[PDB]
């Protein structure tokens, strides 16, 4: 096998449903990564997520005793593992056709590649070739302004210098990295201290990335980036899976009466009378009674309106009831929370 | 506008300070040929119709010097103006004088007495002034350079240079020169500002060419404290804003040691700075013909070389220069009226007018000024300076580091063998 | 008379430092112009003492740039011209100012129309299907294959030069009028000399013997054509025939600044490496088929007939 | 694994040969770990249409050396023959290359070799004594016509090269540059100089080796070689491949240098190993070549490229032709490993 596959399933508010198992697009979360590897060759990958996740080929599900670094976790899969190992994050949804990096990991014999897109704090020395990476470091981390070594300027002239690229951790890993790590086990959070490691010691040991200002390549890790990612999902589910139609699931009690344009709804999600739906993704088994006007909004599932609201810019937890006819304007609603006809503010109300 | 150019014909630094003590740098000859007229035919082709000269040191000489060239001639378009005065010492004591007389009235040039360049100025000119439209006069200066390795020999460590430009723009964020530093340090000013192209160039050479405008000057007035132009580049990137221009197929370099010297010799009898060939005459003057053949080989009138002498690599012969007979002459440029004994090797050699070689002398990577003397069986090893008539014992070998001029404490002692 | 010396001296630094303008004819036509001028703003008795000052002006010309004939020719041409002048009045100082005038103006407007007639011989020369090759920029040699092209289909076959790929132009012109052109490398023309069944390219100037001093790598060209017995055609302006032998001693090429064939970028491997870029190249008259002019098809060796006619043997020296 | 697209129109006269682009590659409709192909020989294409490896003695050492990855991960699948069933497996690989970059006549020997070697194995013998006596056989091939017999060559050549001489050299090759670097450091004092052509511009590889070397050099492009050939005493250059006839067959600009060299009567050699004799005979330059990308023909002359957009036209097309042969009356002297035999009896003595 030339590559084996590792995804690390290893910010508040909206985790009570397992973080890889968070509901994106009416689809789990880590459904991403695994059809990303999916449909390009990969009948074989690896999972670390813990027990609360019970996720075509046949995982293999290895689960953590404790929480513990994403290196750490790679250092404990070291068995499993014979060959130069591919690691991708649980939380991550791009386009990009993953040829791109592998034909630079392969073709120069790099020992890691990596892909991060433009931004839409970190600085990254790039090549004006664009591919070797040559000088990276966090703000944060050195306290001096910015040191360049002459040496590695000497070589290398020209060096480009981005602060808005965003890290997919899309990793591909030499096998004797992994050795390297474990003869040297005080190494934890690859990202932030490998990485740097591996830039600094090339000036043979070679990094190359491939820096996108096309694709999406969303990251979620905190609540704003959720919402912007279910917002670009629908796009991306027409390529990636035509044969589901978009509008709605065959088992379904919804009502017919139209107003649904680039909506996706789930399962069983009875509809009421004359509702709105416009840009926003319906969850499953959600009971909709009335004329609910939703717009760019979120519901993960089993959430019921009653009488004549309006939501508006919203995300809605499990298990969610409202009352009557409340307005709703971008809020965060609760597992369970109960909220009767009012005006909702931007406050981010919880259990 | 028409175009004027500021030329500064004094540098206020002894990195010169074996030989200056008789004739000015400006007046040093490169090959054959002054180092002012290779300016000055630079500003006349670049388009320049008026240049300002500031002359302080032997000031005389200059003036008699320039009064006599071609670019002082009823028929010249170039038309010169020489200003002398002992009080300035700085290059920004000139500019802010240059301010208070009110001699500049747009964008000019301002480059020194010892420029080697054949760049094309009409490129960056129609940039600075887009640039200054555009902007509401935004810029204020544009710094020329040429891109070139880091390892080659015109990249001397003194004058190597850094910056940390934005590419987008082209404008200079950061400016700070290389001298005994392994590691370079960039503030954080400029990535706040602009995080979309800001890239750090170490492959740009200094060309020291910098048009500017009459802010510069009304700068330099304000400020007194400003002495060169790396002070003021220093003062306005930390305070206006600079941009540079980049060149890539022309010449363009700046004299300042020795090192440069040689250089810029070599690249000039190469010719790298073409059409500024020693053969091309670009000076109307009859004691400068020459005669360009194979292996870039240069021969003045009346040579007459001895028999059984080679000449093997880019070698100048001045008029009037006796060779003797077995001789070995490569990669060197002699002056006129010369006199070159038997049995004689030069290599990387530079010998002015008026300098006499006995037989069995072995030269390598030397320097002889004017009316130099060299008796038998003296070698010379590289990096040796002999200054102003000069002369060396027999059967005496000088070391590396041997400068030898008449002047007790600047070097070894006199002439008197 | 001062403008009169600012023209003369801003055109001497004119070639001095750049060709210009390009076009060769465009610049002998322009040489006739400041050379009537100065004919017709100075003050002479007799044509000894005014050809003696055209002289001192051309040596001075031609001393700017040595690898410049047309000048030279063309002051060659005024000479002449003058002589003829003063042997059809002597055989008596005043009258030569109107002769000397009406006759350089029909020498220039002669001058105007030698690209129709040298092209004019293109339909007896080029032929449907058959493979055309040209080196370099030349415009006589577009115009012909441009004009040959409008009733015949053929395939030319462009190569374009190493210092200055200027044939990537030339192929760009041809191919705008569907002529269907092709590129190559200069090493390529060893390998396509197989299928070419002619070649016609231009030249700078035409020596005493028929040589030509075309830009580098005609003589290449010219050495595979005759390899391969693949005849070769020389299409020239009349003025661009010079009186000088084929060659002295060097610098017969003039060398450009090598930073056209070797950057500077290269790094320290710059001093210890000598690098040469000549623009010019020797062609024997014996790889010459025949030549095309104002008159026709000339033999590389009857070249020298139009000597006498165009030039008088003293001022061959000039 | 798809057949390369084509790119752009084609010469009329090179109709038959395929030119196909650098910067898309045949990598993209492709498992990202590799099954239908060896992961070793899709690096192999990678690098190969990237331009990485081009010399023709580093592109079968390479090739070899791949080779010898695929036989030692190669194992007998049940009730099937490895003599037979290596062969039959290989071809894909092979066939896959081609379309990468046409294969060159060294690569053709060398293939034909290693598949008359891979025919031979015994019965009797199992796989793991097949497996070793190939990889050994192979290293041994390696040794025997690739390194040492180099040695000889340039020992033969040492006798050529007297104090005083001036060689003039043409591209890339390494034999002719370790020929000159060999013979420099043995008493020899000679001039070298370096004759190349754009756009591949591969003769400043050889003139910053011989300036490191501390041998004099002199560069200059083709067209400048008829004025710089007077004072040239001596011809070296690399051959390609032999043919039947006799012809040379190597660089473009190799068959027109012999050609200006002979009207100026100086004498031209070319030196190359005895393995790179191919049976195939042909005189021409058209039926049997390789065409590379046409868009390195256009240049940055000036502020403006002339040929930036060459496909606007119709009528207008870039020809970029890499080999060409010299006839055998050219070049007076063939350097092989066996000896000095003239070109005119050369299949005589390597048969």
């Amino acid at each position: 096998m030339e590559f084996q596959a590792v995804v690390m399933a290893v910010t508040d508010l909206t985790s009570s449903i397992p973080k890889p198992l968070l509901p994106v697009g009416n689809k789990p979360l880590i459904w991403y990564p695994l059809n990303l590897l999916e449909r390009v060759g990969f009948e074989e990958v690896i999972v670390v997520t813990t027990r609360d996740v019970q996720k075509k080929p046949d995982i293999v599900c290895i689960p953590d005793d404790a929480d513990m670094g994403t290196a750490d976790s790679l250092r404990y899969i070291y068995p499993k593992l014979k060959t130069d190992v591919l690691v991708l994050s649980c939380d991550l949804i791009t386009d990009v056709a993953l040829h791109e990096v592998v034909d630079l990991f392969r073709a120069y014999d790099a020992s890691l590649a990596m892909l991060m897109r433009k931004g839409q704090r970190d600085f990254i020395g790039v090549d004006s070739t664009g591919k070797r990476l040559l000088f990276m470091a966090n703000e944060a981390d050195l306290d001096e302004e910015l040191v360049i070594k002459g040496s590695i300027l000497q070589k290398h002239p020209r060096i480009r210098f981005h602060t808005g690229l965003v890290d997919a951790h899309l990793y591909c890993l030499k096998k004797y990295i992994v050795d390297f790590l474990m003869e040297n086990g005080s190494i934890t959070s690859i990202r932030s201290e490998l990485i740097p490691y591996l830039v600094r010691k090339q000036f043979q040991v070679r990094c190359y990335v491939h820096i996108m200002k096309e694709g999406l390549c969303s990251r979620v890790s905190t609540l704003g980036l959720y919402m912007e990612a279910n917002r670009q999902v629908p796009k991306l589910l027409s390529a990636l899976c035509p044969e589901e139609p978009p509008v709605h699931s065959s088992a379904q009690i919804v009502s017919k009466h139209l107003v649904g344009v680039d909506s996706l709804i789930g399962p069983e999600t009875q509809i009421g009378e004359k509702s709105s739906i416009k840009r926003s993704v319906i969850g499953s088994s959600c009971l909709i009674k009335d004329r609910v006007t939703i717009t760019n909004c979120l519901l993960m599932n089993s959430v019921t309106v009653e009488e004549g609201s309006n939501i508006q810019g919203s995300v809605i937890c499990n298990n969610a009831v409202i009352e009557k006819g409340a307005d709703i304007k971008d809020c965060l609603i609760g597992s369970g929370q109960r909220i009767e006809a009012k005006a909702k503010r931007v406050n981010e109300v919880i259990v | 506008p028409p175009l004027q150019a500021v030329l500064v014909a004094d540098s206020f630094d002894r990195r010169f300070f074996p030989i200056s003590k008789d004739q000015p740098r400006v007046l040093l000859p490169l090959a054959n040929v002054a180092l002012i007229d290779y300016t000055l035919e630079f500003l006349t082709a670049t388009g320049v119709q008026e240049t300002f000269v500031f002359c302080c040191w032997k000031a005389a000489q200059i003036k008699e010097h320039l009064l006599k060239s071609k670019w002082c001639r009823p028929t010249s378009l170039n038309v010169v103006r020489i200003i002398t005065s002992e009080l300035y010492r700085s290059l920004g004591d000139v500019l802010r004088d240059v301010d208070a007389k009110a001699l500049v009235r747009s964008d000019f040039l301002l480059v020194y007495g010892d420029v080697i360049s054949n760049i094309n100025i009409t490129r960056a000119l129609e940039e600075h002034r887009l640039r200054r439209k555009l902007e509401k006069n935004v810029s204020v200066m544009t710094m020329i350079f040429k891109e070139s390795s880091p390892s080659h020999p015109t990249r001397c460590h003194e004058d190597n240079v850094v910056v940390a430009v934005d590419s987008t723009t082209n404008r200079v964020l950061h400016f700070q020169k290389t001298q005994g530093l392994r590691r370079f340090a960039f503030p954080l000013s400029l990535f706040q500002g602009s995080s979309d192209g800001v890239e750090v160039r170490y492959d740009l050479l200094d060309c020291h060419i910098s048009i500017c405008s009459p802010q510069v000057a009304q700068l330099f007035t304000d400020n007194f404290d400003y002495q060169t132009r790396d002070d003021f580049v220093r003062g306005l990137l930390v305070n206006n804003q600079i941009h540079m221009h980049v060149t890539a197929k022309e010449y363009g370099a700046r004299v300042s040691n020795l090192h440069m010297y040689s250089a810029v010799c070599a690249d000039v009898i190469r010719r790298w700075v073409y059409p500024l060939t020693p053969e091309a005459n670009f000076t109307d003057s009859t004691t400068q013909s020459c005669t360009h053949s194979r292996h870039n080989i240069y021969r003045g009138p009346e040579v007459s070389l001895g028999h059984g002498s080679i000449l093997e690599e880019n070698v100048l012969l001045g008029s009037g220069t006796v060779i003797g007979s077995n001789c070995f002459i490569t990669n060197s440029v002699i002056g006129p009226g010369c006199h070159i004994g038997d049995n004689v090797v030069l290599d990387q050699t530079y010998l002015w007018q008026g300098v006499r070689v006995a037989a069995g002398a072995q030269i390598h990577q030397s320097l002889l000024c004017d009316n130099a003397e060299v008796k038998e069986r003296v070698t010379l090893k590289p990096r040796s300076v002999l200054t102003s008539q000069v002369v060396v014992g027999p059967n005496i070998t000088l070391p590396e580091g041997s400068v030898i001029s008449l002047h007790p404490p600047d070097a070894e002692e006199d002439e008197d063998d | 008379g001062s403008e009169l010396s600012e023209r003369i001296e801003s055109f001497v630094e004119t070639l001095k430092r750049g060709g210009g303008p390009r076009s060769s004819e465009e610049m002998a036509r322009e040489t006739l112009g400041l050379l009537r001028q100065i004919i017709t703003d100075h003050r002479w008795s007799n044509a000894g003492e005014l050809m003696e000052l055209i002289r001192r002006e051309g040596r001075r010309m031609t001393a700017a740039q040595p690898s410049e004939t047309t000048v030279g020719n063309m002051v060659r041409r005024v000479l002449k011209i003058i002589r003829e002048e003063y042997g059809r009045l002597h055989g008596h100082y005043a009258q030569l100012q109107s002769n000397i005038i009406e006759a350089i103006n029909e020498l220039l407007v002669e001058l105007e129309g030698t690209m129709e007639n040298i092209a004019a011989q293109a339909l007896e020369h080029i032929h449907s299907n058959e493979v055309i090759m040209t080196i370099g920029f030349s415009r006589t040699v577009e115009a012909f294959l441009k004009e040959a092209a409008r009733k015949r289909k053929f395939h030319v076959i462009v190569a374009e030069c190493a210092p200055f790929c200027q044939g990537h132009e030339m192929a760009v012109n041809l191919s705008k009028a569907g002529i269907e052109t092709t590129v190559m490398t200069d090493a390529a023309i060893f390998a396509v000399m197989s299928r070419v069944n002619k070649v016609i390219i231009g030249t700078k100037t035409i020596l005493a013997n028929g040589a030509l001093r075309a830009v580098t790598g005609t003589h290449t060209l010219a050495l595979a054509a005759k390899h391969h017995s693949t005849p070769l055609i020389v299409c020239a302006p009349m003025f661009k025939l010079s009186p000088q032998f084929p060659n002295e001693e060097d610098s017969f090429h003039k060398f450009v600044a090598p930073e056209e064939v070797l950057p500077f970028t290269e790094g320290d491997i710059l001093e210890k490496v000598s690098v040469h870029c000549p623009v010019f190249d020797y062609v024997p008259p014996e790889l010459i088929t025949l030549f095309i002019s104002n008159i026709g098809g000339n033999a590389p060796s009857y070249i020298y007939r139009l000597m006498s006619e165009l030039y008088h043997p003293d001022d061959h020296v000039l | 694994v798809p057949t390369r697209k084509d790119y752009g129109s084609k010469v009329s006269l090179f109709s038959h040969l395929p030119q196909y682009s650098r910067q898309n590659s045949l990598t993209q409709f492709m498992s990202i770990p590799s099954s239908v192909i060896h992961p070793a020989m899709v690096r192999l294409g990678l690098q190969y249409s990237q331009g990485l490896v081009s010399g023709s003695n580093a592109r079968c050492i390479a090739l070899l050396r791949a080779l010898q990855q695929v036989i030692q991960d190669y194992t007998t699948p049940p009730n099937e023959e490895l003599s037979r069933d290596l062969v039959n497996k290989l071809k894909p690989y092979m066939s896959f290359l081609t379309q990468c970059r046409p294969l060159s006549a060294s690569m053709h020997n060398a293939i034909k070799f290693l598949n008359k070697e891979i025919t031979s194995v015994g019965s009797s013998k199992r796989e793991e004594e097949a497996k070793s006596e190939l990889r050994a056989a192979i290293d041994r091939y390696v040794q025997e016509k690739i390194v040492l017999a180099a040695q000889a060559i340039s020992r033969f050549a040492y006798q050529k090269i007297s104090n005083g001489d001036v060689i003039l050299v043409y591209g890339c090759s390494s034999l002719v540059s370790r020929i000159l670097q060999e013979a420099w450091t043995e008493g020899r004092r000679f001039r070298v100089v370096v004759v190349d052509s754009r756009p591949w511009l591969e003769g400043r590889h050889t003139l910053r080796s011989l300036v490191h070397a501390g041998v004099p050099a002199s560069y200059l492009l083709i067209p400048a070689a008829s004025y710089v050939l007077p004072e040239v005493s001596k011809v070296l250059l690399g051959a390609h491949a032999l043919l039947a006839n006799g012809s040379v067959m190597s660089r473009v600009g190799t068959a027109q240098l012999a050609l200006v060299a002979r009207a100026h009567n100086v004498p031209v050699l070319v030196c190359c190993e005895t393995y790179k004799f191919c049976e195939r005979v042909q005189t021409d330059a058209f039926v049997s070549n390789e065409l590379d990308d046409p868009d390195d023909l256009q240049c940055k002359r000036g502020e403006h490229v002339a040929l930036a957009n060459w496909q606007n036209h119709a009528s207008l097309r870039l020809l970029n032709l890499v080999y060409d042969v010299t006839p055998p009356e050219l070049v007076d002297l063939v350097i092989t490993e066996l000896g000095m035999i003239p070109c005119s009896s050369v299949p005589v003595v390597l048969r």
